[PDB]
């Protein structure tokens, strides 16, 4: 009866850090002083670790809301989740969502065509898009930069496995020449992308702009390169026969209208 | 695979010509919407006038009826405007969605809790919210700025207003009772007369949809009119169906695979990019 919620590390929406010796998390508060709430979640390094951030507070809110209890886990490949041919199958949060391993997703878990004929999302708790990241000075246009449609192994980008924007470029038949030259290179999590970037390793990461924007504003060294393409949103999964899926969407639209959802952009992003 | 479709006209996203008197067909880029006109205001007679529809909207629309595979009836909205519940009875787009006279309702619809209850939304296929319009310099952090939230706490008060009726109203009133209550001297009856106003300097600020006030101040002669900042209380306009539609689905599914080819960039140049 209690629900089991998959997660997925991914600052500022999902922080992950190890729990205190006595095995409870570290008692902490924003910069202003109010408490920090966190919950006990397992994942592989299988241990108990814990949990917070924007997408924490918003499951919070919503089992409350829909007065449910709930446990939470890391999902185990650490993927986003991606249709891959074998007859076909789902890996990351997906594949868990589908199997039962997990009876609703709430992380910063793309919209899109390809996983909505699987399982049921709720309206967006989120709205942003694709930007790329880039270290200060890097000069790049766009999507459309030559150095971008015109791949060499001098400028390398990339974006992270078995994730949406994976799927972005893998879909439209016109990306294909930037497709090719990230299969070479793409990063197993945004959190690695995102140190290559720093490191010289990685010239330009290709990512959501929700994430991308925030680190971008914690680190100076990393900038996003202009114009927002792929307009999306985050959405939260659960299968399509699940009977939480009508309140969790009434839920998500009242937080947005009273301002709820505004609140917890200013508690974990701008900021 | 026939449906009765209601829409309502807003540029750009719904916009209604008369349609050629010798022909009587609409031709270019538009297509066949009627609408019911009464005879007199002393009986119930009235006919349907035949005229023509375009704009992203009716695209959208057009592109949905071809992958989807379905026919449709177009017919614009008389019994109010894009939806409210007075008295308990739900009025407009949404009232005609309700009371099943219609299959689904196509247009600058809001997306909200109160109107998802008793419709069916389809995803976001607009984004949109609340903004304000002001001229350009003026100093309004956003809604809960204290000139809106405490308009008597200085000498002259801010003007400000909405049109009433519709979602941004509806937001308002709940989260902002005095804001509200000192606004209602404000209303103004749409938003060609609100932007009159603004230019004219007999109103500070317009309260209103996220992405009519975007094209607006796209287009505003002179780029004086523009949107502070920001978007309150994010949302998006979306097809409203019946509840429990056999529709949804497949409409969700093609709306999705548009954004995802950049056919809803292609119509957002089209129509919604301005000079501003
Ligand atoms: N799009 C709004 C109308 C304009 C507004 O109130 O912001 C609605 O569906 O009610």
């Amino acid at each position: 009866t209690r629900l089991k919620i998959v997660t997925i590390h991914q600052e500022p929406f999902v922080y992950v850090k190890p729990t205190m010796s006595d095995g409870t998390c570290k008692e902490e508060f924003t910069v202003n002083g109010d408490p920090v709430k966190k919950v006990i979640c397992t994942g592989p390094n299988t241990v108990p670790q814990c949990c917070y951030g924007f997408c924490i507070d918003l499951l919070i809110k919503l089992a409350r809301t829909m007065n449910f209890t709930y446990e939470v886990h890391l999902v185990a490949d650490g993927k986003f989740g991606t249709q891959e041919r074998v007859k076909k199958e789902w890996n990351g949060m997906m594949g868990e969502l589908l199997s039962g391993q997990a009876d609703m997703i709430v992380a910063p878990l793309t919209i899109n065509n390809e996983r909505a004929q699987y399982i049921e999302f709720s309206k967006p708790f989120k709205y942003q898009g694709l930007t790329i990241l880039v270290k200060k000075g890097t000069r790049i246009t766009g999507i459309n930069d030559p150095r971008l449609r015109n791949p060499s192994d001098k400028f390398i980008y990339a974006t992270v496995k078995q994730s949406s924007v994976d799927i972005y470029f893998r879909r439209q038949v016109e990306l294909s020449t930037m497709y090719r030259h990230m299969e070479k290179h793409n990063y197993e999590s945004a959190a690695e992308a995102i140190q290559a970037v720093r490191d010289n390793k990685l010239h330009a990461f290709i990512w959501d702009s929700a994430v991308l924007e925030f680190e971008a504003s914690q680190k100076c060294d990393l900038v996003t390169t202009g114009e927002l393409f792929f307009r999306s949103g985050f959405g939260i999964g659960m299968r399509k026969d699940s009977p939480w899926k009508q309140n969790v969407s009434l839920s998500i639209l009242k937080s947005h209208e009273n301002g709820f959802m505004e609140d917890l952009d200013k508690t974990w992003v701008r900021y | 695979n026939h449906l009765s479709i209601v829409t309502l006209e807003e540029a750009p996203f719904v916009i209604v010509e008369d349609i050629d008197p010798l022909t009587e067909t609409c031709v270019r880029n538009t297509v066949p919407c009627r609408k019911f006109v009464k005879i007199n205001n002393s009986t119930n007679e009235g006919m349907n006038v035949k005229k023509c529809c375009k704009g992203f909207c009716i695209d959208i629309l057009k592109k949905l009826s071809r992958t989807v595979k379905f026919t449709y009836d177009l017919y614009l909205v008389t019994n109010g405007k894009h939806g409210k519940k007075v008295n308990n009875v739900w009025n407009g787009m949404i009232g005609e969605v309700v009371y099943q006279r219609a299959v689904m309702a196509v247009g600058s619809l809001t997306i909200n809790e109160e109107r998802s209850e008793v419709v069916d939304f389809s995803v976001p296929f607009v984004e949109t919210g609340i903004s304000v319009m002001v001229s350009r310099g003026t100093q309004v952090t956003g809604l809960s700025d204290k000139k809106f939230q405490r308009p008597h706490d200085y000498s002259p008060p801010f003007r400000f207003g909405t049109v009433p009726n519709g979602s941004t109203e509806r937001n308002i009133r709940n989260n902002y009772p005095y804001m509200h209550q000192y606004m209602t001297r404000f209303n103004q009856r749409g938003v060609e007369d609100a932007l009159v106003s603004l230019k004219t300097g007999k109103l500070d600020a317009f309260i209103y949809d996220a992405a009519v006030l975007n094209y607006k101040a796209g287009r505003d002669e002179g780029c004086k009119l523009v949107t502070i900042g920001y978007i309150f209380a994010t949302t998006g306009y979306g097809i409203a169906l019946q509840k429990g539609s056999p529709w949804k689905r497949q409409i969700d599914l093609a709306l999705l695979q548009f954004v995802g080819d950049g056919e809803m960039e292609e119509l957002e140049t089209l129509w919604l990019t301005g000079i501003c």
